[PDB]
């Protein structure tokens, strides 16, 4: 149903702290400004989230990109002109 | 005139003669602001918190506090004080409770009243914190039937002025003279929100269950069968208040209420008003007797009731949301030390009115609005219409009176009154001649009659008659006059309940 | 024209007549900004927080708050308020569906004619969305007593508000249509880490959340004869998101119990039900007595459109078509 | 002329001679301020807290403290020391067996005590069963001065949990309980907090404790107690060290300190507590052994020869008990039975008149209005210029007493201790005999410990 964990931020003293941090604060926020994209390779599964602009919002400036470009961005899959390959 | 001894953003000159808040700043009060709705505030210029509550003078006046706090707490003199209690509504081996039973039960009322003190005398004053249970399950049968020879459903009710977050009561359930146990709400009956004049759970929700085994003696159960005088006493309650911080977000964690309780009870006069349905409790500030450094303002009892409940003054009558609570229209129940204080100060007065006496520290005033009342002028909510009344008169105490010469009748069904409750008769009479005679007769569970004689001025009389059962004969009141007699403010007041 | 009495980064003149946010600064509203999708905002120039919710007038107007909050709450007059509850699913061996308006419309009197001008009705048992009553669907006619003839709870928390609730620990009692049984509380493993608006914990597509009591033979008969069980909610304790100077959203310590009696006492409740999903919105309003009060006074029609984000095409309101 | 050595916002010169607080700024005391109701305060200029209590000398004098502290504790010399004691109402044992109690916390100090956590023992005869500390269920949030938790008009609280139920070790306790031995309850220590206004102006009572201050407050003050027969008030008055030249705490007479600790008014020369006179001639004092030797030593070197004119010291203990039955032959005589052979036509009395006795005095006191199994002591003033008459006493009691007294030239107090036992016993008889003509005034009857 849910998972709880931490994330790390390099503080002013140069260390990495994962005590005052939690992901639960951002799960709701990430889910509401991003478009879910999944890639399935038969044995492995990948799940990403790509931000997109609100429909009727004049002060929103999130860039507009196409589905093909977003899949290229969200997986870092190389493009040799037109064909798109992830790991061959 | 911007001197600030206390440094509360209110100049001394404004804080002495009257100040009002406009655009979140304090300005000199002008008499022309009255019709616009701005109120006149007067406070102490040597104290930050005049009433003792955790919010200072400027914060209370401007409203920069929790928005749930009532508008009649914004007066610097009135204080925020969450008067929480616990009322029980289920007996487990149905219940209607009153918050002013233990206070009006201790009063014994005679036929006449001393000239000058038109109030009653009690020696058992108690707050609305306590509870009194009159179980409606009884219909002639006792609880010993069926079972002979642990957890109850209660509801936290607030009658104070400011909300209490994180309610955590500490109550005791009586067992005749002895006790049951000290039960402290622990983890999962801690109400996080208790709005004033509201319960936990909400108004339309069923009561929660108190938590796990207790003993009950059976001998005292027969006493319960003799009479359901079991009452629940809440010894103490714990909670918090809310003050905005530097960033803005309301903090309620370290800000306990219990720090300012022994201070609020020591600088404020306890005033309670009851309307029959719900009861309000307020604690107005009062100066010290012999302290010359005490700059708390002096306001008479008449202004205390207007300020404490945000009453409106129409003509010369205080109106509390339609219901008139003027001195001559309500039945007062003073404490003994409170009463003797007023008595000695009354004979130095001229007008001789209760509401015009100066407020002091330590008073205990319980205002009890009668259930049925008519002034013969504009207000008449009686279940029936009295016979042989002449409204066209000019000698009435406020507007008009009735020209009585003969007998007066009234029909009163038993249904329109609460059964097994003691009631007190009240009214005003006057006769210029003082040669006629007044005879009364009360039709109740007992046959009672009495005679009365008027005086040059309006005089107050008080008679007692109890009620018994739901199915019983209608209560009849007969007034007979020899010659011309004038009446005003004919009242019926709901006193304590009667034993089974 | 630059004076700021409340110090909320909005000049008082702009705040009383109309303003809108462009490039994170307030600009005077004009009629020509309508076709670009902009909205017109009006709030109170004496209060940092007009609605009562934790977010000021500037944070809501500019949107510099949580992104899981509905755009409906970005209006300064509309309060962000997580009205949540518990939805009964399994009765244990029979499932049920839950009606959010059963317990409200049960107390409505309906006649044939109506008085002039007024075209509504009257309710005598008004209740909110947290007041949930079920309706058993698998009860095909056989009595619950059948099966044993001898004299747990699967639930799903639901949100109908505008702002997400983190650390959800709801409190309910088993009222058993007439008398409470146990004031159950969800302590450690039934707590929902986050509960977004118009979403349930667990999300759609997951098995019901299980929460872990005697029942007498008398309740068995009454439940078998035209009665239903409901699980009312007394209170729910959660948290909310606050930004920082370091930039992290901190939702520990911050509570949705400090502001509830502030939001509730200053806002006029408006509720709308589409027959399938229910919404509750709070809209701020002004008390008559106080002259210093500066909360703007607007019609219900403006309050409806600013709460449920309808569309004003012509003179009629369109909500999701 | 505004040096502040101790930095308590009060100048040294004003703090030494007497100062009064007006407009929250201390000014030099003037005798013309007496009629307006201002009070005079004098304290030490080498220490911020004269009595040792948390509140300083400018906070106490101005009243800028918790408002529940009695107005008598606004005087800097008097410590705001709260006294809390637990009193039992009902003790029952039921099946070893469970033991429950009904107790109410009695406060008689001068300042409130928030979060009261009393600690009590359950002892019957020397042998102590266990130590009991107040759990979460029995902690009193607020305990105002001269008030109980629960407040008057509420039932007492139960007590049935001893550690994280009450139970004895064995049946040896119950066997002697039935023999006629009962279990007492005594308090060993009481824990609490004290209110202070923090940096932002609100009050905080979490990090502040009274038990961080008790040891200090006791050691620098002289203990004074007043008993009205029903209500007890315990006060502590700061006193200076004897041999220390740098201890500048003011020296006051015991008579002065009584006016300060109990805030009792003075109608010229007599002292009234709250309508009850507390003048030395009309009240009985009790001192411990240490005080008796000191008070006698100071009296002989002073001409007036009265207790109320002796300078106070550090550590002396005083117990004052008001008379149960007292007559002054001027305005008060509460004895149910009138005295015999009384003549009020005199002017040689201590205050207005004296009693010229010609013969003997016989008084019969009923036992109905007296406490059975209680020890009583009678006091009076006797004057005989002749110094040639012998006076003896014949009083019926549990054991008959017969003592002789020789009156002095001037008035002198006589105290004789006797015991009364049994409610349904012989009526108490009292006889006073005089050889000639004697003067009597200010007769007293006061209860003592049993
Ligand atoms: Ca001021
Ligand atoms: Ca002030
Ligand atoms: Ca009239
Ligand atoms: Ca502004
Ligand atoms: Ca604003
Ligand atoms: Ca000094
Ligand atoms: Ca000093
Ligand atoms: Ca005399």
């Amino acid at each position: 149903t849910q998972v709880s964990g931490n994330y790390g931020t390099k503080n002013s003293q140069g260390q990495i702290i994962t005590e005052g941090n939690s992901w639960s604060n951002y799960i709701s926020q990430i889910d509401s400004v991003s478009a879910s994209i999944i890639l399935d390779t038969g044995s492995q599964t990948f799940e990403r989230r790509v931000a997109a602009k609100e429909q009727g919002n004049p002060e929103d400036k999130t860039p507009e990109i196409t589905i093909g470009e977003a899949i290229k961005k969200a997986f870092s899959a190389t493009k040799n002109g037109e064909l798109l390959y992830f790991n061959g | 005139e911007d001197l600030d001894t206390d440094n509360d953003n209110i100049p001394d000159a404004y804080e002495k003669n009257g100040y009002t808040i406009k655009d979140s700043i304090a300005v000199k009060w002008n008499d022309s602001f009255a019709e616009q709705g701005y109120k006149k505030y007067v406070s102490s210029y040597l104290e930050s918190n005049t009433a003792g509550d955790p919010y200072t003078d400027y914060q209370k006046a401007s409203g920069s506090i929790d928005k749930a706090i009532k508008l009649e707490a914004r007066d610097p003199l009135v204080a925020a004080f969450p008067v929480v209690g616990v009322g029980m509504e289920n007996l487990i081996i149905a219940t209607t409770n009153s918050k002013t039973d233990a206070n009006t039960v201790g009063v014994s009322i005679s036929a006449g009243y001393q000239n000058g003190f038109t109030g009653n005398i009690t020696t058992s004053y108690s707050h609305t914190t306590d509870n009194s249970t009159a179980v409606q399950d009884s219909n002639g049968e006792s609880w010993n039937t069926g079972l002979s020879i642990i957890n109850a459903n209660v509801r936290y009710y607030n009658t104070g002025t400011a909300p209490m977050y994180k309610v955590t009561p500490t109550t005791n359930l009586v067992l005749d003279g002895e006790t049951l146990a000290t039960i402290k709400a622990q983890d999962n009956q801690i109400g996080n929100n208790l709005s004033p004049n509201e319960t936990y759970p909400k108004k339309g929700l069923s009561p929660l269950a108190l938590n796990r085994l207790i003993p009950i003696n059976y001998d005292q159960l027969k006493k319960l069968d003799s009479g359901k005088q079991i009452k629940l006493e809440t010894t103490q309650v714990s909670g918090n208040y809310g003050t905005k911080n530097s960033q803005g977000q309301i903090i309620t964690e370290g800000n306990s209420w219990s720090n300012y309780i022994s201070q609020i009870d020591s600088v404020s006069a306890s005033i309670i008003l009851d309307t029959g349905s719900q009861t309000f409790e307020r604690r107005v500030a009062a100066k010290e007797q012999g302290n010359p450094e005490d700059k708390t303002p002096e306001i008479t009892i008449g202004e205390a009731i207007k300020k404490a409940f945000s009453a409106t003054k129409n003509g010369e009558l205080l109106y509390f949301n339609g219901i008139p609570i003027d001195e001559s229209c309500v039945e007062l129940i003073f404490d003994d030390n409170t009463s003797e204080i007023i008595k000695e100060q009354l004979k130095y007065l001229d007008d001789k009115k209760i509401y015009n006496v100066k407020l002091e520290r330590g008073m205990n005033i319980l205002i009890k609005v009668p259930s049925y009342f008519t002034n013969f002028d504009e207000y008449n909510n009686f279940p029936a219409s009295w016979s042989n009344i002449d409204t066209k008169n000019q000698d009435g105490l406020q507007s008009v009176a009735n020209k009585l010469s003969g007998e007066t009748k009234i029909i009163i069904p038993m249904s329109k009154l609460k059964p097994y409750k003691r009631y007190v008769f009240s009214g005003y009479s006057k006769d210029p001649s003082t040669s006629n005679s007044i005879t009364v007769n009360i039709k109740s569970k007992e046959q009672k009659t009495d005679y009365l004689v008027p005086e040059k001025d309006y005089t107050k009389f008080s008679y007692e008659f109890e009620t018994t059962g739901k199915d019983s004969s209608d209560i009849e009141i007969t007034l007979t006059s020899s010659g011309v007699i004038f009446l005003d403010n004919l009242s019926i007041t709901e006193l304590n309940s009667t034993p089974e | 024209e630059d004076l700021d009495t409340d110090n909320d980064n909005i000049p008082d003149a702009y705040e009383k007549n109309g303003y809108t946010i462009k490039d994170s600064i307030a600009v005077k509203w004009n009629d020509s900004f309508a076709e670009q999708g902009y909205k017109k905002y009006v709030s109170s120039y004496l209060e940092s927080n007009t609605a009562g919710d934790p977010y000021t007038d500037y944070q809501k107007a500019s949107g510099s708050i949580d992104k899981a909050i509905k755009l409906e709450a970005r209006d300064p007059l509309v309060a962000a308020y997580p009205v949540v509850g518990v939805g009964m699913e399994n009765l244990i061996s029979r499932a049920t569906t839950n009606s959010k308006t059963d317990a409200n419309t049960v107390g409505v009197s309906i006649s044939a004619g109506y008085q002039n001008g007024f075209t509504g009705n009257i309710t005598t048992s008004y209740s909110h969305t947290t007041d949930n009553s079920t309706a058993v669907q698998d009860s095909n006619g056989e009595s619950w007593n059948t099966g044993l003839s001898i004299n747990n709870a699967n639930v799903r928390y639901y949100n109908t508000g505008t702002a997400p609730m983190y650390k959800v620990t709801p409190t309910t009692n088993l009222v058993l249509d007439g008398e409470t049984l146990a004031t159950i509380k969800a302590q450690d493993n039934q707590i929902g880490n986050n509960l977004s608006p118009n979403e349930t914990y667990p999300k759609k597509g997951l098995s019901p959340l299980a929460l872990n009591i005697p029942i007498n033979y008398d309740q068995l008969k009454k439940l078998d004869s035209g009665k239903q069980i409901k699980l009312e909610t007394t209170q729910v304790s959660g948290n909310y998101g606050t930004k920082n100077s370091q930039g992290q959203i901190i939702t520990e310590g911050n509570s949705w119990s400090n502001y509830i009696s502030q939001i509730d006492s200053v806002s006029a409740s408006i509720i709308l039900d589409t027959g399938s999903q229910t919404f509750e919105r709070r809209v701020a309003a002004k008390e008559q007595g106080n002259p210093e009060d500066k909360t703007p006074e607007i019609t219900i029609g403006e309050a409806i459109k600013k709460a449920f984000s309808a569309t004003k095409n012509g003179e009629l309101l369109y909500f999701n078509g």
